[PDB]
């Protein structure tokens, strides 16, 4: 419903209310399925690369995935 | 520096 009003939204506060969201719907769906978590995570970085808890949570799940094998990612973010 | 994440 958050999202279907964000249509509504005024235009200055737009992109950043539909970032909020999507990291939201992102957050939702790494409880549920972390495919599309990492998608988003993917699509909010592009939109907005200087976000640091969309890389937190993206790097944590691709170290979840690689069995902490992107130190060289950490570090970067770090 | 961004207002956007400000």
């Amino acid at each position: 419903q958050s999202l279907e009003a964000l249509n509504n939204v005024s235009p200055q506060n737009k992109e950043a209310l539909s970032i909020t969201l999507h990291y939201n719907k992102a957050r939702v769906e790494e409880v549920s399925n972390q495919s599309e978590a990492e998608k988003l995570y993917s699509k909010l970085m592009e939109k907005c690369p200087g976000y640091t808890s969309n890389k937190i949570r993206y790097i944590y799940l691709l170290a979840l995935k690689s069995n902490g094998n992107n130190y060289a990612d950490v570090q970067q973010l770090l | 520096d961004d207002p956007l994440l400000k």
